[PDB]
């Protein structure tokens, strides 16, 4: 899963 | 509302409190009890609040995915039938974080974005507002899916527009706006292409106006910049 | 019971869904209504008992942990005074875990023991008991802590004196209680030395008997032993 | 803390 904030 | 006789000063208190617990439902509560009061939201405020709910809903989405992964498998080809169990428990977890959601939505709504004048503030609500429609939309299925995906999508434009015209290309909200709207687009919008060129963009850019800024601030800078480069990685 | 009106397979089935998920409180809303239902539980159900209700009471002691000694340090002398929060919310987390334990104590004693017969079940139950009268033990300061103790010490001791006659030393339901009960004796009856001579002679007893052992059931009892190990070394 | 199963 990609980075999120 | 059960916080409803709890002190504004204290609700944030016991907010901080749990968050050192890492009570994170009881964090939220807290500062859904401490929204209700009325008042506008400090910027220490505004991120208790993001951070409870992220922690919250972030515990849901993975519980889903691991639920949805399993119902996928029941319904192959050569897979034994086990009954409603399955779909009854995602539906289950399911509905419970598409709850969070609209109460996370209800509270911008009611009234944190409209109060909301100064920059930093208002992007950071509308991330947020775009961010809780993205998880709705990771989860819909049926006849709303598109109007949902639309909502993200108007929310964190205006972000976007916002950030872009009031905020520098190394603020933290606006970075992590543009990182969010970037997964938006791989993941949710079927847009690879509209995701990977925001986040080059968005990091050169940012690269570019380092050298303006303290040590505490580029560390943070910094910080996000390695998340859109992650991101690069992963998608090319 | 809001599960009165699931299957009991269904929510065994989903117990195993929700402990797959991390959702432990679901799982355990679900082992609650199987219990409800009035069967005997099986081995594998017993686990899931288990294993739902170690993990929900465990988030909450190491909260209420975080929460006392922010507490304690609130007590000391050049401490500014901060008013009751800390002490209201770790009142708050303190009757969730009371009452998560007074409902374990509820199914074990409605009617869980009574009905067990075989040793591995009725001390497998005997053991939870100990432990949960434990739990309530660590958060006792009242006329009753002395009661709680002596439970938990009487529902441990019980279950010693059936594990010596029925099982062999190597069972690692016998190894574990032995483990929990020795703990009981460190850190709740003040006892070191008791805590001591019980985890070694435990230990010395099992590795004797590992030679009567398949390898699988080698692997369980050698874990259980280095557990009491563990705690030996800590303790000299 | 102590290992307890
Ligand atoms: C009130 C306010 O200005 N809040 C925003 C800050 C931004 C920095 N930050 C972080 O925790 C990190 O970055 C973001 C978090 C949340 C958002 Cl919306 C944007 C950025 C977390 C990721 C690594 C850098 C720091 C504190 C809250
Ligand atoms: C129905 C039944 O026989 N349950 C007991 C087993 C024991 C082994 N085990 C474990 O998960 C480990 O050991 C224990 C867990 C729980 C208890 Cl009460 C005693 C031992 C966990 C620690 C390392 C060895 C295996 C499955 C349940
Ligand atoms: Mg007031
Ligand atoms: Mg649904
Ligand atoms: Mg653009
Ligand atoms: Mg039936
Ligand atoms: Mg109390
Ligand atoms: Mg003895």
């Amino acid at each position: 899963f990609p980075a999120t904030v | 509302g059960a916080m409803g006789s709890m002190e504004r000063a204290s609700l944030i208190q016991k907010a901080k409190l749990a968050e050192q617990a890492e009570r994170y439902e009881d964090m939220a509560a807290f500062m859904k009890g401490a929204v209700e009061k009325g008042e506008e939201l400090s910027c220490e405020e505004r991120n208790l609040l993001s951070v409870a709910y992220k922690n919250v809903v972030g515990g849901q989405r993975a519980a889903w995915r691991v639920l949805s992964s399993i119902e996928q498998k029941s319904n192959e080809e050569g897979s034994e039938e086990k009954g409603p169990e399955v779909r009854e428990y995602r539906e289950k977890v399911e509905t419970e974080l598409q709850g969070v959601c609209d109460t996370v939505l209800g509270l911008l709504d009611s009234h944190l974005i409209k109060e909301a004048g100064d920059a930093e503030s208002r992007v950071f609500y509308l991330k947020m507002k775009g961010d809780y429609y993205r998880y709705l939309a990771e989860v819909a299925t049926g006849d709303d899916k598109k109007r949902i995906i639309d909502s993200a999508r108007s929310a964190y434009q205006e972000a976007m527009d916002i950030s872009k015209k009031e905020m520098p290309p190394t603020n933290p909200i606006r970075l992590g706006l543009a990182l969010n709207f970037s997964v938006f687009h791989y993941e949710i919008a079927n847009s690879p292409e509209e995701a990977i060129s925001l986040a080059k963009t968005t990091f050169d850019e940012a690269m570019a106006d380092l050298h303006t800024l303290s040590e505490d601030s580029y560390k943070d800078s910094t910080l996000i910049m390695q998340l859109l480069r992650d991101n690069l990685t992963l998608w090319t």
